[PDB]
């Protein structure tokens, strides 16, 4: 949140050009936009009957219970999180492009 | 005659190929020229710039860069109105080219010959003859 | 320039003389080690901070001998000074295995206070603030008669008691290291090493290894 | 909108104004680092840089040095880090001798007196930061392992 | 270069003298300390497994450095680290190993600098010159007589040490 | 700097002067040859040593000769 | 070996301190204007 | 000027006296890192959720809704959440709170634009704030109660994590 959708601090993406990074709006919208389709369930062993977002959230909970121990190589945590983060980064990138550039 | 520092530079978006700290502490070269058009040329240090109609001015690090650009403007845009200067960090500006108003490939009166040797190249002195002697090998 | 504390020696250059607690005693010129203007203020704050902790520490050791709060004796046992810090740490999580958190809780609350004071030290050092060293404004019962900073007479008393406490608490800790008696018991035993009360070894035990081989090791 | 521009309005200088180079966030970091922070003497700049560098130096020597599996690993890690610091201080000293001529001014790093102050600060800070890292690692079992004490 | 106070200078004379006076004191102390057996576990040879191959000394048996020599070396390390810090970052009032180069050199002492009873630069030079001579004397006596330096210090001092 | 010499076999073709990238050479008047002109080297402090002048020269052995000498910033071609 | 302490004294000095000092002073000599 | 809360520290520049709940307490200067209007709305949103949570914990110990006991027999606070996630009671709440937060995002944008005051959704059905002098007290009281509720909620849930009985039961039998 270097700059939010407001004229607070004089932020400049570069030497002399101010540019409003819309970190609240883009981060929130990208998060929700990616999560709602991702909820789609699937009776696949990786998901376990949940969606990707719900399974990823469940994987954080099950590995946080064994807090010092990390998830193992065959643990579904590593696959679920990587796919979820890759989609989130892609929808954040596309969201930043759409909102900052098209402005509407 | 002296460089008018206020001449507008050709439009350019910047590059990493420009001059470095040695230009601001040892010497810089400047070139001016007149363009009849607002046209794109190639910078010696990088990409493309646009010379403005009227008088242009650039700053480069090497004399060869100013002359490579001069060769280019003359060959393509037929601009023979280019003057090359050397600038020292003391503010002293030294006119360089063309040194007496006439291009070097054209003869001019009042030019004194430097480096001219009265015999042919095969008539030089052997190194042994001038060993432990200050005498020059050019006869 | 001649110092009052040491008449022959040249007066410390950096020290103002208008500062509280100044008798001219800075032979090693620690005040001049950093050229920055705020550094002398940093030194003054440190002295008071070292003094204030020491003052509490001195009283605390004495009071711990005089009496203990209800129930403490049962858990810790008969450990007396630094040994109680070690015992508590053994029974706290992270440091050890147990159901106690006395040392960790003290550190958490003291740490929150110290982060705020740290910002104050930085601001005073760079000259942003007009606050003098140690002036945190804590005078709930009026004593300075309208200023928490206090009069020069009182601040002299604070600085000198703090210096005295630093020496005294150091003595008490060191005396517990060999006799294991604690402040009051050691005072009662003017001839000591004749009788030594056993003390569990400190968390830093390598330092107490050159007693027997190089030193006499009377204890 | 365009994010890349000539450096300090000069199209013919050998630099560009890119977000990594000249953003507000980048400007804030560079300006607040001890090397560039305003209001710092050259000695204090040396002290802050020295504390940082000496502190991290101890760790690689201790964990990966020849005596890593011995019970004297931390002492070896401190001595090797200190040895490196002594060599680095000599590198700073010789650089100061050749690079700067003697002048009255002492408030700037790029002066002979100022560089000497930076070296004095860096030496003390590196010894102090390496010493602090030594005390912390000696006493806390989490730091001795990679956090592996919890497993 | 050599205009920084190095070479044969009153500055070098004083600094070497200061080290020699300390060295005489240290040799007296080490002779007394070892004589009373106050160096812990001196006979033991340091193990290569614990302390690395640096410990190896390649003598006929054991092939490892003794604990005593290691302890004495560590004392010298302690003072040497102080020395490096003092040279690079000296105290404000302290004399400096290297001089500014625009410094005015102090006059050479000559055969005998003027006698000053109080602590003074004169007394420091007189004692420092004497101590440097003493270090040479003790080493040469140990070489020619064939005894250890520790014994020579004891014998010169009348066995007071031990 | 580099040392540049012009020998009296120069036919005054001006080719060395046109080929020089650093404006070291120029043409002066001379009665020796048919063209009435000879090459000259008044600005050898700017000579980078490229030897494009020698490449341009058509006399059987070069009338213009470059002798590489002490290096400077100008003759090393350093823009830094 | 007789005088067996000598290699462990001289090899670090010859191998580390001697080159470190000749490099330091050679660097000073080759980078001085006068 | 000095901070009123921390006397030794300088007054935080980003903060102002007009803002409700202002005591000068920003020792770490986090107001510089992010816009104050965003933080102000964030604080009130946390305050309102925390206030509801603390009241809920007390109410849940005092009484339960009809038939709730059959689904959850022994679970007291965090425990009822897991069984009611499968019952879909928590699922339904999540859906409707998320639905309100969608319009919350538009409100947050209006705040950042500067037209909208932080934390104002114009929900005053009973006209409590009509006088405009009672309004200042109400705005302050809301901020203060919410701050206490954040501390209270965390304090209560942690008490449950140790002694699993809830806040009122802990008070009765320690
Ligand atoms: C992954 C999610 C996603 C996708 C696919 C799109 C796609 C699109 N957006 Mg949207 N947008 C998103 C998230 C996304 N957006 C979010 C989160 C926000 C809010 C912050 C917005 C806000 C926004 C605005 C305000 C506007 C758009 C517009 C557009 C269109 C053209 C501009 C553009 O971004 O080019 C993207 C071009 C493409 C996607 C097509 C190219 C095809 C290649 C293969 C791209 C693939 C990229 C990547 C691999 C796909 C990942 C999918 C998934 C795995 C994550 C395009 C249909 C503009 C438009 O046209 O209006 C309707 C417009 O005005 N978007
Ligand atoms: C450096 C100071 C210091 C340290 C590290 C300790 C640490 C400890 N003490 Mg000791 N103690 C201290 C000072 C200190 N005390 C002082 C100043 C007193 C009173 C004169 C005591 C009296 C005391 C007793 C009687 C007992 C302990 C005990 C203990 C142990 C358990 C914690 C506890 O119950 O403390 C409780 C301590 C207190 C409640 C005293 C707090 C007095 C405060 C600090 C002074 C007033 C502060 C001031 C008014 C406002 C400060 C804030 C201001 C700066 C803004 C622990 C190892 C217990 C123990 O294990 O016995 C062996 C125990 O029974 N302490
Ligand atoms: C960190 C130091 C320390 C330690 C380890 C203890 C430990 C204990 N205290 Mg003590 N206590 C301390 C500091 C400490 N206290 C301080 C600083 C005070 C304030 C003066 C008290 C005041 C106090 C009182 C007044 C009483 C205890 C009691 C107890 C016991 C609790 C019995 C019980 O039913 O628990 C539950 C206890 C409570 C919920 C409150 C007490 C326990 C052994 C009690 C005891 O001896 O009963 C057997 C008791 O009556 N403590
Ligand atoms: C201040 C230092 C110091 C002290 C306290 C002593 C003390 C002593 N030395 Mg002397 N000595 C010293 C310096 C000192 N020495 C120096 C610098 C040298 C030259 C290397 C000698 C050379 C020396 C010899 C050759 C002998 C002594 C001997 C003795 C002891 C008995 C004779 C006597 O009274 O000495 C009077 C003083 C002197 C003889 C010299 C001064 C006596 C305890 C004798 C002894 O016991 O040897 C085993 C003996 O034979 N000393
Ligand atoms: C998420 C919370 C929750 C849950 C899980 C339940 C679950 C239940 N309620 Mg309760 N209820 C709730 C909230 C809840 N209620 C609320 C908010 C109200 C309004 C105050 C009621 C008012 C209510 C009444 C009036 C009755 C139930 C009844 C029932 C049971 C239905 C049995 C049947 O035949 O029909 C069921 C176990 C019935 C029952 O058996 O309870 C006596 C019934 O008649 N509910
Ligand atoms: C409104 C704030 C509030 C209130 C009134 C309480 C009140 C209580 N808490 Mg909760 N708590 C709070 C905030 C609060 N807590 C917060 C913000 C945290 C951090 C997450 C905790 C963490 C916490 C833990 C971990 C524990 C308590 C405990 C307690 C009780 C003993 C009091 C005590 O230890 O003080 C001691 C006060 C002093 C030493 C100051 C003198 C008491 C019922 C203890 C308890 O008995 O509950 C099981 C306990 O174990 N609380
Ligand atoms: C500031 C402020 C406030 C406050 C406050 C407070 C809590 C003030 C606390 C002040 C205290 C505790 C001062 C104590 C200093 C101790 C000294 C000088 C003793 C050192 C020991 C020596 C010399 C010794 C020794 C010994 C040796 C080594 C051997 C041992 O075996 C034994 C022996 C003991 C003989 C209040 C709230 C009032 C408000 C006010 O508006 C402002
Ligand atoms: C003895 C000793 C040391 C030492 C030392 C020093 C500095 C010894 C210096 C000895 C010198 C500089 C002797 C100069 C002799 C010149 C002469 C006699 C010619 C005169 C005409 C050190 C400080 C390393 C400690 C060590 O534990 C023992
Ligand atoms: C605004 C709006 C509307 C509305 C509305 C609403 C829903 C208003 C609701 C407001 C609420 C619910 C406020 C609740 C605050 C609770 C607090 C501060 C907690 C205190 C607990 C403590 C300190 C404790 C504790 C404990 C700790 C931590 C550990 C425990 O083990 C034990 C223990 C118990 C000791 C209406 C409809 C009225 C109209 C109006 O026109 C506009
Ligand atoms: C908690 C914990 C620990 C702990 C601990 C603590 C608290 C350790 C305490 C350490 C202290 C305070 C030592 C004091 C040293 C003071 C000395 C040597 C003399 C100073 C004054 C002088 C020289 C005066 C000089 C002079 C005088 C005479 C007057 C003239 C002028 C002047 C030159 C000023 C452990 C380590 C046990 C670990 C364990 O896990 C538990
Ligand atoms: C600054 C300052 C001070 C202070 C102070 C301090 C240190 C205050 C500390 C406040 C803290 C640390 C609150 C912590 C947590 C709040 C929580 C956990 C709410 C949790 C909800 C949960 C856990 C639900 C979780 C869950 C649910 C049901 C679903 C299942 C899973 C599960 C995880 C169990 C003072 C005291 C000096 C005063 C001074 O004037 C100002
Ligand atoms: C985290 C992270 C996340 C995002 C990306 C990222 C930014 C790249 C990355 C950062 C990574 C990096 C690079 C993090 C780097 C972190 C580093 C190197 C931190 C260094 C800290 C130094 C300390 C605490 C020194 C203390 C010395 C003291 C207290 C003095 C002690 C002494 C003195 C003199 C006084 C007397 C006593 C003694 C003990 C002698």
């Amino acid at each position: 949140l270097s700059v939010v959708a407001q004229s607070k601090s004089d932020f400049e993406i570069s030497d002399g050009t101010p540019y409003t990074l819309n970190v609240p709006l883009v981060g929130a919208a990208s998060f929700i936009g990616w999560v709602v389709p991702t909820l789609l369930p699937s009776q696949i062993a990786l998901y376990g009957g949940k969606g990707l977002s719900t399974a990823f959230f469940a994987s954080i909970g099950t590995n946080l219970a064994k807090f010092p121990a990390p998830p193992g190589m065959t643990d579904p945590f590593w696959l679920l999180c990587f796919i979820w983060h890759s989609g989130l980064f892609a929808t954040m990138i596309l969201g930043s492009i759409g909102y900052n550039g098209y402005a509407g | 005659e002296t460089l008018n520092l206020q001449i507008p530079s050709p439009t350019f978006e910047g590059s990493t190929g420009g001059w470095l700290r040695a230009a601001e502490v040892e010497e810089k070269y400047a070139i001016t020229w007149t363009s009849p058009k607002e046209q794109v040329f190639e910078m010696p240090t990088g990409g493309a710039a646009i010379m403005r109609q009227g008088e242009n001015l650039l700053y480069l690090a090497r004399k060869e860069q100013c002359l490579a650009l001069a060769t280019q403007v003359k060959n393509s845009f037929k601009i023979t109105d280019y003057k090359v200067y050397r600038i020292f960090p003391s503010g002293e500006v030294q006119y360089l080219h063309p040194k007496d108003g006439v291009f070097p490939e054209k003869v001019n009166a009042g030019r004194v010959g430097v480096g001219n040797v009265s015999h042919s190249i095969g008539k030089n002195l052997n190194p042994a003859q001038i060993k432990f002697t200050s005498k020059s090998f050019n006869g | 320039a001649k110092s009052k504390a040491i008449p022959f020696l040249d007066a410390p250059p950096a020290l103002s003389e208008s500062m509280p607690g100044y008798v001219g005693f800075d032979p090693l010129w620690v005040s001049s080690m950093l050229p920055d203007a705020g550094y002398v203020k940093f030194l003054q704050e440190a002295e008071i901070k070292h003094g204030r902790v020491a003052m509490l520490a001195a009283a605390g050791a004495i009071v711990q001998d005089i009496f203990t709060f209800p129930g403490v004796k049962s858990v810790i046992g008969d450990v007396k000074m630094t040994s109680v810090h070690d015992k508590f740490l053994s029974m706290e999580a992270g440091s050890g295995k147990g159901d106690m958190a006395a040392m960790h809780q003290l550190l958490l609350w003291l740490g929150l206070l110290e982060i705020a004071t740290s910002v104050a030290i930085i601001q005073s050092f760079k000259g942003e603030t007009s606050r003098g060293p140690g002036e945190f404004g804590f005078d709930p019962l009026n004593f300075g008669k309208g200023n928490s900073a206090g009069s020069d007479s009182y601040k002299l008393k604070e600085i000198k008691n703090g210096r005295l406490a630093m020496i005294g608490i150091g003595g008490m800790v060191h005396h517990y290291l060999l006799t294991g008696k604690g402040p009051l018991q050691f005072l009662g035993g003017i001839p000591n090493y004749k009788s030594c009360v056993s003390h569990p070894d400190s968390l830093l035990p390598w330092l107490f290894k050159a007693v027997g081989p190089v030193l006499p090791k009377i204890c | 909108s365009q994010f890349i521009k000539p450096y300090n309005d000069d199209p013919f200088v050998g630099n560009l104004a890119t977000p990594v180079s000249t953003s507000s966030f980048t400007k804030s970091l560079l300006s607040n680092l001890p090397a560039y922070r305003a209001g710092l003497s050259p000695l204090l700049r040396g002290v802050e840089i020295g504390l940082t560098h000496g502190y991290f130096l101890v760790g690689p020597f201790y964990k990966l040095g020849p005596l890593r599996n011995s019970d004297v690993a931390l002492l070896s890690g401190f001595f090797s880090a200190l040895g490196l610091i002594v060599i680095l201080v000599a590198c700073l000293t010789i650089y100061g001798v050749v690079s700067f001529e003697e002048t009255e001014a002492k408030d700037q790093l790029q002066t002979a007196k100022g560089w000497r102050q930076f070296t004095s600060g860096w030496l003390v800070g590196s010894v102090g930061g390496a010493s602090f890292a030594y005390i912390l690692i000696s006493n806390i079992p989490f730091l001795q392992t990679a956090g592996m004490s919890m497993l | 270069f050599g205009g920084r106070g190095l070479g044969v200078t009153v500055n070098a004379e004083r600094w070497n003298g200061r080290h020699a006076m300390f060295g005489i004191f240290a040799m007296v102390m080490t002779s007394y300390m070892k004589g009373h057996g106050l160096i812990p576990d001196a006979d033991k040879v340091l193990d290569i497994a614990q302390w690395g191959p640096l410990a190896a000394v390649w003598d006929g048996a054991g092939n490892g450095i003794s604990n005593e020599r290691a302890i004495i070396l560590i004392a010298h390390v302690h003072v040497l680290v102080v020395s490096v810090i003092a040279a690079i970052a000296p105290f404000g009032f302290q004399d400096t190993l290297v001089k500014e180069k625009g410094y005015t050199p102090e006059s050479p002492a000559g055969l005998i600098p003027p006698f000053k009873t109080g602590l003074t630069a004169e007394a420091e030079l007189i004692n420092g010159r004497l101590a440097m001579l003493g270090v040479i004397s003790i080493v040469t006596a140990s070489l020619f007589t064939g005894t250890s330096v520790v014994d020579t210090i004891n014998l010169g001092m009348g066995k007071i040490l031990y | 700097s580099h040392s540049v010499k012009v020998y009296d076999t120069c036919i005054g073709c001006t080719q060395c002067v046109r080929a020089c990238p650093c404006d070291v050479l120029e043409m002066v008047s001379w009665d020796g040859c048919k063209a009435g002109q000879i090459a000259s080297a008044p600005r050898t402090e700017d000579c980078i040593g490229c030897k494009r002048c020698e490449t341009a020269c058509p006399t059987d052995f070069l009338s213009v000769r470059v002798y590489l000498g002490g290096e400077t910033t100008r003759s090393m071609g350093l823009a830094y | 070996m007789t005088a067996a302490y000598l290699p462990s004294i001289l090899v670090p000095i010859i191998g580390l301190i001697f080159p470190g000092l000749v490099m330091a002073f050679a660097f000073i000599y080759i980078e001085q204007d006068e | 000027a000095m901070s009123e809360s921390v006397p030794f520290l300088k007054k935080p520049e980003a903060l102002d006296s007009s803002m409700a709940g202002y005591a000068g307490f920003d020792p770490l200067g986090l107001s510089s890192i992010a816009d104050i209007k965003f933080l102000q709305e964030s604080e009130i949103k946390h305050c309102r959720i925390a206030m509801l949570a603390a009241a809920g914990s007390i109410a849940q110990d005092i009484f339960t809704f009809p038939g709730v006991s059959k689904v959850v027999g022994t679970a007291k606070m965090t425990g009822v959440h897991d069984v009611l996630v499968k019952q879909g009671a928590m699922g339904q709440i999540l859906l409707w709170t998320s639905f309100l937060e969608v319009f919350g995002t538009i409100a947050l944008l209006e705040t950042l634009d500067g037209k909208r005051a932080p934390g104002d959704f114009k929900f005053d059905p009973l006209g409590f704030s009509k006088n405009a002098e009672t309004a200042k007290r109400y705005q302050l009281s809301e901020i203060k109660n919410g701050r206490l509720a954040m501390l209270a909620t965390g304090g209560m849930v942690h008490g449950y994590f140790i002694t699993g009985k809830g806040p009122l039961e802990l008070l009765t039998n320690f």
